[PDB]
């Protein structure tokens, strides 16, 4: 699995 | 946790100061994951990683993908309401 968080920064 | 409601102020120019993670896609709330210093959610003094948000200015964001969340968010100016609980 790709290892990425689903974050933004707004 | 108590619901607590945090009024953010900011000019047009500035972001709200946080990052977000979660949204409906990944079963989990919208959460603060960080709350940038010297920007708004910093200055307010309310709003601290780990808090949910339930909503801003009365938009539900319980049931919201992370994007449209994000987008809600971003389309906020000036005197900004936050419901929020730390979870």
């Amino acid at each position: 699995r790709l290892q990425r968080r689903r974050e933004t920064q707004v | 946790g108590p619901i607590r409601k945090v009024l953010l102020l900011k000019e047009d120019h500035e972001g709200l100061g946080i990052s977000i993670t979660g949204g409906k896609e990944h079963g989990v709330p919208i959460l603060i994951s960080e709350i940038h210093p010297g920007q708004p959610a910093d200055r307010c003094g309310g709003l601290h990683v780990g808090d949910a948000i339930l909503a801003v200015n009365g938009v539900n964001l319980r049931d919201t993908k992370h994007k449209e969340a994000v987008t809600i968010l971003s389309q906020q100016r000036g005197e900004i309401e936050f419901e929020v609980v730390y979870v």
